[PDB]
């Protein structure tokens, strides 16, 4: 009884097609580019993926805005809390606000 | 420009647009290490100037990050920063003095 503006489109001869990538697909690219960040860091992005830890590829990036890789070793636990605390921020954020 | 860590470039003319020949570095053959981020040494946390520190199952040597290039690890290739009980992972090596060779002699 309470008839939609789809149908009218859909009557009139306007139609959507569906996109190639499905929305479970875009999900395994970004899994893949997450995986691939965490695990290797920005070696998968020029040749083959190289392993390397995490506390250590850290100390890898302060070393490129100039600060001394002795930093993130003994501030390690402070700078991982920080980043928790960031990560639930955003999630407060995306839960709060809408706009 | 290219995939990999660009080197040089050269253009081409091709009709109604241009063509780049970008020529980049690509890393072939990897080998596992065994890595750490600091070792200690009399007391003190020695960290490398630039590289990574690698063992080849007994030894430690440090490492340029993209090729394979062991040294053995001096004062000159390492900073001192700082005790051992601090950093996660520090593991127990010596560090070679170039200093004591020469005032024994
Ligand atoms: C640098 O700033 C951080 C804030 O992110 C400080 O960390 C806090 O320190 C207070 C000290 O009273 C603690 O109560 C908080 O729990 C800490 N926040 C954490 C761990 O997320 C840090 O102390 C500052 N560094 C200094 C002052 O040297
Ligand atoms: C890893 O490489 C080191 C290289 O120093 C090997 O240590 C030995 O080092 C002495 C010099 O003090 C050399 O004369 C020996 O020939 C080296 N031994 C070998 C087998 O090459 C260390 O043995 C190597 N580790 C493994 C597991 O091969
Ligand atoms: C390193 O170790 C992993 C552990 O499974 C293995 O799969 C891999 O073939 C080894 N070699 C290289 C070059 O990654
Ligand atoms: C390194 O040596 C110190 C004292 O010489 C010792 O307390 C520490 O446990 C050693 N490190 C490891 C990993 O065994």
């Amino acid at each position: 009884a309470a008839r939609d503006l789809i149908c009218a489109q859909k009557f009139n001869g306007l139609t959507v097609l569906p996109p190639l990538l499905t929305d479970e697909m875009i999900a395994q690219y970004t899994s893949a580019l997450l995986a691939g960040t965490i695990t290797s860091g920005w070696t998968f992005g020029a040749g083959a993926a190289l392993q390397i830890p995490f506390a250590m590829q850290m100390a890898y990036r302060f070393n490129g805005i100039g600060v001394t890789q002795n930093v993130l070793y003994e501030n390690q636990k402070l700078i991982a809390n920080q980043f928790n605390s960031a990560i639930g921020k955003i999630q407060d954020s995306l839960s709060s606000t809408a706009s | 420009c290219g995939k990999g860590y660009h080197l040089m470039s050269f253009p081409q003319s091709a009709p109604h647009g241009v063509v780049f020949l970008h020529v980049t570095y690509v890393p072939a053959q990897e080998k596992n290490f065994t890595t750490a981020p600091a070792i200690c040494h009399d007391g003190k946390a020695h960290f490398p100037r630039e590289g990574v520190f690698v063992s080849n199952g007994t030894h430690w040597f440090v490492t340029q990050r993209n090729f394979y290039e062991p040294q053995i690890i001096t004062t000159d290739n390492t900073f001192v920063s700082g005790n051992c009980d601090v950093v996660i992972g520090i593991v127990n090596n010596t560090v070679y003095d170039p200093l004591q060779p020469e005032l024994d002699s």
